[PDB]
C-alpha cells in the first residue's frame, strides 16, 4: 500500500510534466511508448554510481514498464466531435 | 473567477462567430453562383423562343 | 498438479493417481490444455480526434505454472490493462475511416504483436493463442448519420 | 494547486531537540515557500510549461527555508501532483473548445 502510494506520486509529477510540453496530436500519435519510456527511464534514473533520491533505484523498486490502457475524453469535449 | 470566466467565453465567441462568419460567406458564394447559372439558362431559353418566334 | 513443500515449489506431478504426504506438501493443479477467453472492448481514440466503439476478443492459454503463478499477482486482469493499452495505442495510430474497414485485419496483428511485447518482460506462464477482432462500429451518437448516409443513396437512386 | 513532497528523516539530535512538531511546522514553511514562488509565476505558464521549472525552484526555495532551523529532516522528492483550474471556470474552459468544433 505504502509502495503504491509513492509510485503514483512520482508517476503524476512526471507524466505531467510531459503533458505539459506535448500537444493533444503528440500524445495520441505515440507509438513507441515514448512519453511512457521517459516517464520510466525518470523514475527508474532521477536527476541530481550516484543513485538520485528521486529515483526508483534509491529505493528497492524497479519500474519494469509503463502503460497507458485508455485515454478517453471530457463529456463536454467528446459531445461536440 | 467571474474576470478568467469572462476572458474565456470570448474565445469560444470568436471560434464560433468566425464558423458562422465563414458559412454565410459560403452561402452567399453559393447563391451567387446558382443564380449565375438560372440566368446562363434563362438566357440560352430566350434565345430559342425568339428563333420560334422568327420560324412562325 | 504442482505439488509444494508448506512454503516450497517441490516438483510437478503428471496425470494420474500420484501421493503426497498429508500435512508436508499440497498439491495445485492448473489446466494448461485448455483455450481461455479474455474480451477486451472501450471507446478507444483515432489518430483524426474521432470516436470509435471497438470491441476485441483474445482466446489464450496458459504454460507451466511456476511462471503463470508466480510472475505476477492476478495475471487474468494484469493481461487484460496490457490489452487495453495496446488496442488503444494501435488504433490511437490509425484514423477512424482507416479502423472501420481496412484496420480490421492490422489492428488485430498489431494489438497481438504489441501485446506479446507488453508481457515479455513480465515472464508470465500465460500464451496468446489468437487474437480475433470482432466489431469496430462508430459511436451511436453518429450511427444515426451513418446509417442516413446509407439511405441516402438509395433516396438518390 | 495541488502539491506532494515526499521526504525521509535523519540523525534525531536535530529533528528531536530542535523545533517543536517538526512535521508540522514543516508543512507551515512548505505554503510559505509554495504560496511565495506561485505568485512569481503567471497562470498560464503554471499550468503546461512552469510545471518543471517550479518543482525545481519550490523544491530549492524549500530547503533554503530549512536551512537556518537546522533540522534533521531531509528532503527526497518533490512531485507535484496537480494544478487544475477553479471549478467555477471550468465550464467556459471547455466551451473554448467546443466552440472551436462548432466552427468546423
Amino acid at each position: 500500500s505504502q509502495a503504491e502510494v509513492l509510485l503514483k506520486r512520482k508517476f503524476s509529477d512526471r507524466l505531467r510534466s510531459e503533458i505539459g510540453r506535448l500537444d493533444v496530436k503528440d500524445i495520441v500519435t505515440d507509438s513507441r511508448g515514448r512519453l511512457t519510456l521517459e516517464v520510466r527511464d525518470a523514475l527508474n534514473s532521477g536527476s541530481a554510481p550516484v543513485i538520485n533520491p528521486n529515483s526508483m533505484a534509491a529505493l528497492g523498486i524497479e519500474v519494469v514498464d509503463v502503460r497507458i490502457k485508455q485515454i478517453n475524453l471530457p463529456t463536454e469535449v467528446s459531445e461536440a466531435i | 473567477y467571474n474576470r478568467m470566466r469572462a476572458e474565456r467565453e470570448a474565445v469560444a465567441r470568436r471560434h464560433r462567430s468566425q464558423g458562422q462568419e465563414e458559412a454565410e460567406k459560403l452561402r452567399a458564394t453559393a447563391d451567387y453562383e446558382v443564380t449565375r447559372t438560372l440566368a446562363e439558362a434563362e438566357r440560352q431559353g430566350r434565345i430559342m423562343r425568339g428563333e420560334g418566334d422568327a420560324e412562325a | 498438479g504442482v505439488v509444494t513443500r508448506f512454503g516450497k515449489f517441490s516438483h510437478l506431478v503428471e496425470p494420474g493417481l500420484n501421493w503426497k504426504p498429508t500435512f508436508i506438501d499440497e498439491v495445485k493443479p492448473v489446466n494448461v490444455e485448455a483455450v481461455r477467453e479474455l474480451a477486451a472492448s472501450g471507446v478507444m481514440l483515432t489518430s483524426d480526434e474521432n470516436v470509435v466503439r471497438v470491441e476485441m476478443n483474445v482466446q489464450y492459454r496458459v504454460t507451466n505454472p511456476e511462471k503463470y503463478l508466480y510472475s505476477v499477482t492476478s495475471p487474468d486482469d494484469s493481461l487484460r490493462q496490457a490489452t487495453d493499452s495496446a488496442l488503444r495505442g494501435v488504433i490511437g495510430k490509425y484514423t477512424m475511416d482507416r479502423i472501420l474497414t481496412e484496420g480490421r485485419t492490422v489492428i488485430r496483428s498489431d494489438t497481438q504483436r504489441e501485446l506479446e511485447e507488453t508481457i515479455r518482460p513480465y515472464d508470465m506462464g500465460i500464451t496468446l493463442l489468437d487474437v480475433n477482432f470482432q466489431a469496430a462500429r462508430p459511436p451511436e451518437e453518429v450511427k444515426a448519420a451513418f446509417d442516413d448516409a446509407i439511405a441516402a443513396r438509395e433516396n438518390e437512386q
